[PDB]
């Protein structure tokens, strides 16, 4: 069911995966459509942060060899102090909002593996499953 | 054992500030502005709640600056009234006799250069004594001579007020609480979110509010602190309140060319019902709704207390009366006949005398001013107030409470209070159980 | 100071000044430096 920008907001993080692509389409929008003026920069700089904004957090996902996003696994185990919760506890009685409230704190420190381990790892490997 | 499964699109945000910019339809200043969408959309939110505060609002802050720019781009390629600056030989106006009208404006004329800079022209013009001051018939001066130059308005760009949207990047969310009960800060249970805002007309005045939005249920109090009367109390309303102002003076343009080239807009000739401008405000409607507002205040300050009304502490003309722009003329009114009341511890209709300034200073600003000119015929036009701007003035029952102003964010701010801009992280993380294969 | 060790350096220049008052003149002065100003054609 359409739900429209944000719908989900307002619901556990497991009900809220079912319709991430209705807010990812307007996460970079698009569309918009005497010289200088008020307004003649302002809209200008508006849609160029609106580009950066989107492309910085996208490359990450495109380190994190997943590309194909929204969702996708990894092979870094869970850090047991990283909040410690049952996924009942969490995916089924917490929203993305109360997730963000705890798991912030270790961001940085998460993404470190993330940019990482895996990216690192899962290649070589392969380098050396093409030996032959 | 769990891993780290990595999400994106995830509906969450944080309290940030970026670069707005505007929308509306398809005057004033805008043009240059992108037409907003025939659909405008919503939804209501369900489940989600967090805090407002109308008083760290930074939308209210660029909005203000913007309006300003606006204001002097429209200026620069208007005529300036530098030559103006000259000794003014002036006399009294004989108003039908003997004298209700107080004269207010003189006969002046003076050595004018023209279009041919060489021979001059001995011209005429009517001025407000507001607008000039005598030298040491009588010598007069043009007050801004004193402080900056001054610069004619086009006669072609109007000052009307047109409703402005304003939309965030791609990447903000603008949020819009519905909450119909709201303190000025604080979490609101029912709270949703817009593509783009309501169109908000950019009304400048002072005391009194015009034309603003409405408020629901009760009559709204918000202060940033109630209790220290160095701040301030914004007062919305239920109901319009209607006010109806008229300049009853037929009079003429005289045009002067004063080149080369470029022309000036001086003021003919006076004719027609020499009456003061005044305001005409139904005085039932006035103490109805006052007491609507005395009901919230008594709700703050106890049920056994004294609320007094009064007008400022006066000093500055555009602090002292109350503002307003009506059909490019400028007015300033003596609304005494307004805040004149009291209410004890548990037409009919008024007139409120005006005056008429060409020579003006917006929002406070100095080092600059410009020319209104005359606008032809009698001007009379109506309007909705829809709010008070009030300040808080032997502290154990009567309180006294007077209109004020002259900070325009306050303007703003009275209705952007419903909005708040926020900025979308969509990447998140989060455990789960999956372990991924090669 | 006599006699003269500072050469002067500087004159007490004069002039109509046109002001505020675009019509009458106000005769003023100042001290400028002989680096600055030139002799036309007191002087
Ligand atoms: C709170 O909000 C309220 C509600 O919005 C505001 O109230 C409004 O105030 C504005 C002024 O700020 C008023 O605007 C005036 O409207 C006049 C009426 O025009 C209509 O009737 C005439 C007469 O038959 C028709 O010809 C018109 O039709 C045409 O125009 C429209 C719109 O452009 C077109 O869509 C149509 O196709 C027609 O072409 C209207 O239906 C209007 O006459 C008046 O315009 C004159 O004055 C302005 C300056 O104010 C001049 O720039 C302009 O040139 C006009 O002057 C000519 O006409 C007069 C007539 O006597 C002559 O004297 C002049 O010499 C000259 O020839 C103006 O636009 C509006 O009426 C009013 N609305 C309401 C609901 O009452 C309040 O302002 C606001 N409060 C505050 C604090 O601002
Ligand atoms: C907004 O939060 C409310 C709780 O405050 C959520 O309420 C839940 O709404 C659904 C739909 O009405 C209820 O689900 C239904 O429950 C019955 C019985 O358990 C079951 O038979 C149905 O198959 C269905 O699941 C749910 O019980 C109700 N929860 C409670 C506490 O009453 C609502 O889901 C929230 N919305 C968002 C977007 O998260
Ligand atoms: C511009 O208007 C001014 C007045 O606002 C006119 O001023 C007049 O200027 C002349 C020349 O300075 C004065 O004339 C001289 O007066 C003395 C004494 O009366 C007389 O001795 C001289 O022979 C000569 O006439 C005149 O008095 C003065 N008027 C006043 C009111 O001070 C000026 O003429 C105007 N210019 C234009 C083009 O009309
Ligand atoms: C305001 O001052 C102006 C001058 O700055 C006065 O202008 C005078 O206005 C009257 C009426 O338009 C003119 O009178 C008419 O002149 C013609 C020709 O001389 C004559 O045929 C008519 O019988 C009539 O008198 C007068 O000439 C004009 N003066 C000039 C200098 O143009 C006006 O009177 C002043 N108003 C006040 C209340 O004093
Ligand atoms: C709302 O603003 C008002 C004033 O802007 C704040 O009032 C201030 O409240 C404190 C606590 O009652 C007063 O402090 C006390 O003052 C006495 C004498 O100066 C001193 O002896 C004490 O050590 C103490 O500092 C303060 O004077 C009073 N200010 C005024 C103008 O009366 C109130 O705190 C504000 N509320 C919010 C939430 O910030
Ligand atoms: C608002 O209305 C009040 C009256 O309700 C006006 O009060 C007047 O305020 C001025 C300034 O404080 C007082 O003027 C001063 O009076 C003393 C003695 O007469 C004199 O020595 C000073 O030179 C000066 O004029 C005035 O007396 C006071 N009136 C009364 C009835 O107390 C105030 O002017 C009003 N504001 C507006 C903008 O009209
Ligand atoms: C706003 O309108 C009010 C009337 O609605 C005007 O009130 C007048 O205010 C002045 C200052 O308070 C009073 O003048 C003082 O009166 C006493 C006694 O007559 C005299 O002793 C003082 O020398 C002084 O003139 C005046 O009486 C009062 N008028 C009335 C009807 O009470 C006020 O002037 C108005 N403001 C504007 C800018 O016109
Ligand atoms: C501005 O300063 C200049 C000097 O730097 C003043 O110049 C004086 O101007 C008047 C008018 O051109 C001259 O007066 C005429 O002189 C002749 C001969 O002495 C006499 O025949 C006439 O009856 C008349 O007085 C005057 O000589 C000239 N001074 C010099 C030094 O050349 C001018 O007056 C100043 N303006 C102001 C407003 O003070
Ligand atoms: C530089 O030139 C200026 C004029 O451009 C000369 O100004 C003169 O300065 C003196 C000292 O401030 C003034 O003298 C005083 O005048 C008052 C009133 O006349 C008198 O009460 C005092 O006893 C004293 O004399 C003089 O008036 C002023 N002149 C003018 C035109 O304002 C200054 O003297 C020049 N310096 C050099 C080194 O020549
Ligand atoms: C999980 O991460 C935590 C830090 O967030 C690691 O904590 C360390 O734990 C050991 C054992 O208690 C201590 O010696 C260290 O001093 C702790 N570090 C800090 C920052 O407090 C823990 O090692 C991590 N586990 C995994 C498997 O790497
Ligand atoms: C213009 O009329 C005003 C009155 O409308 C006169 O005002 C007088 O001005 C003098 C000087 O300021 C005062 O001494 C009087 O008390 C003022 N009268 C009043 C009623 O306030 C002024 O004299 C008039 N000018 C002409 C040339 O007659
Ligand atoms: C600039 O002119 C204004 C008047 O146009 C002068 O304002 C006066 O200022 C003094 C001091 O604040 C007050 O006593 C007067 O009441 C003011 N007059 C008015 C009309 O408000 C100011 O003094 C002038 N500046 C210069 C340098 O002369
Ligand atoms: C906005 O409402 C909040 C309560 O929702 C008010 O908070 C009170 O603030 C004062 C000052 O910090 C404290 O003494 C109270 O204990 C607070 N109340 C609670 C519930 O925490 C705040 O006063 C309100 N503002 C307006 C203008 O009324
Ligand atoms: C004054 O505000 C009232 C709202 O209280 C406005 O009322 C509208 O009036 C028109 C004409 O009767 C109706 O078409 C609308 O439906 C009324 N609105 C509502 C809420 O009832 C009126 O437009 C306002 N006047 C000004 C100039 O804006
Ligand atoms: C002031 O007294 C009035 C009654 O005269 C009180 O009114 C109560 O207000 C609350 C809030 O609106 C309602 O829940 C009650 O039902 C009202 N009572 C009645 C009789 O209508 C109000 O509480 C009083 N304030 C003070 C501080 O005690
Ligand atoms: C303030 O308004 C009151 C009315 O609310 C005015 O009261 C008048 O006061 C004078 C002096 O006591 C009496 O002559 C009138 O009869 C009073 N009117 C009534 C209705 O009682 C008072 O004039 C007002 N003040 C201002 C400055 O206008
Ligand atoms: C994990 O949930 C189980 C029930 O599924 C519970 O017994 C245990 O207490 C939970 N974890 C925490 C930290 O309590
Ligand atoms: C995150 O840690 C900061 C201090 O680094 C602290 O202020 C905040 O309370 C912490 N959050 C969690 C959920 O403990
Ligand atoms: C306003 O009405 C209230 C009663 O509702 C009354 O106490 C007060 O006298 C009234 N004011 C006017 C001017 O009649």
């Amino acid at each position: 069911v359409f739900l429209g920008f944000l719908g989900a907001a307002g619901s556990t993080m497991g009900a809220a995966s079912m319709t991430l692509t209705v807010q990812a389409r307007n996460l970079l929008s698009g569309i918009v459509q005497l010289k200088l003026t008020v307004w003649g920069i302002k809209q200008l700089q508006a849609r160029v942060l609106a580009v950066e904004r989107y492309l910085r957090d996208q490359q990450l996902l495109g380190i994190w060899g997943c590309s194909g996003k929204l969702i996708c696994c990894t092979n870094v185990p869970w850090n047991s102090s990283w909040s410690n919760r049952n996924l009942s506890e969490i995916w089924d009685n917490m929203t993305w909002l109360q997730w963000d409230k705890e798991i912030s704190n270790y961001t940085q420190i998460i993404y470190g593996l993330l940019e990482e381990s895996q990216n690192q790892q899962e290649k070589n490997e392969q380098d050396l499953l093409a030996l032959d | 054992n769990l891993w780290v499964t990595v999400y994106y699109g995830v509906p969450v945000w944080k309290d940030a500030e970026t670069t707005l910019f505007c929308a509306s339809d398809a005057v004033w200043a805008t043009h240059a502005c992108v037409p907003t969408d025939p659909n405008p959309q919503e939804i209501h939110l369900e489940n989600v709640t967090e805090e407002f505060n109308m008083w760290k609002n930074n939308m209210v802050e660029q909005m203000h600056t913007d309006i300003i720019s606006l204001w002097d781009q429209s200026l620069k390629p208007c005529v300036k009234l530098t030559p103006l600056c000259v000794t003014l030989q002036c006399t009294n106006v004989t108003n039908n006799i003997t004298d209700d009208m107080r004269g207010e404006l003189k006969n002046c004329s003076f050595n004018m250069t023209t279009e041919l800079r060489d021979k001059k022209q001995k011209v005429y013009s009517l001025f407000y004594r507001l607008d000039v001051v005598q030298i040491n018939n009588k010598e007069y001066r043009l007050i801004n001579c004193n402080t900056s130059a001054i610069t004619q308005a086009c006669p072609k760009v109007s000052f009307e007020p047109i409703p402005i949207h304003y939309c965030a990047p791609a990447g903000f969310a603008i949020l819009k609480c519905k909450d119909k009960k709201f303190n000025g800060t604080g979490p609101c249970p029912s709270v949703s979110t817009v593509q783009c805002t309501h169109g908000i007309k950019p009304v400048v005045s002072t005391q009194l509010l015009l034309n603003g939005s409405l408020a629901e249920e009760e009559v709204m109090i918000r202060s940033e602190n109630i209790t220290n009367n160095a701040k301030n109390i914004l007062v919305q309303f239920n109901t319009p309140v209607q006010i109806n102002c008229t300049r009853p003076n037929n009079n003429t343009r005289k045009s002067i060319r004063i080149g080369p080239g470029q022309a000036f807009y001086a003021t003919g000739d006076i004719i027609g019902d020499i009456r003061q401008a005044h305001c005409n405000v139904s005085k039932a409607t006035w103490n109805e709704t006052l007491g609507k507002v005395v009901k919230q205040l008594r709700k703050h300050f106890g049920n056994n207390t004294i609320i007094r009304f009064a007008n400022s502490s006066g000093g500055d003309l555009e602090v002292t009366t109350h503002s307003f722009n009506c059909g490019g003329e400028f007015f300033y009114c003596n609304t005494s006949g307004l805040f004149n009341s009291t209410w004890i511890s548990n037409n009919d209709s008024i007139t409120l005398p005006c005056r008429i300034k060409q020579i003006i200073n917006m929002w406070q600003r100095i080092g600059q001013a410009m020319y209104a000119p005359p606008i032809q015929g009698v001007i009379r036009c109506v309007s909705n107030i829809t709010g008070l701007i009030l300040t808080r003035d032997t502290n154990s029952t009567t309180e006294t409470f007077r209109p004020g102003g002259g900070d325009m964010r306050d303007n703003w701010r009275s209705e952007l209070y419903k909005y708040k801009v926020v900025k979308i992280e969509p990447l998140g993380v989060a455990p789960t159980r999956c372990k991924r294969r090669v």
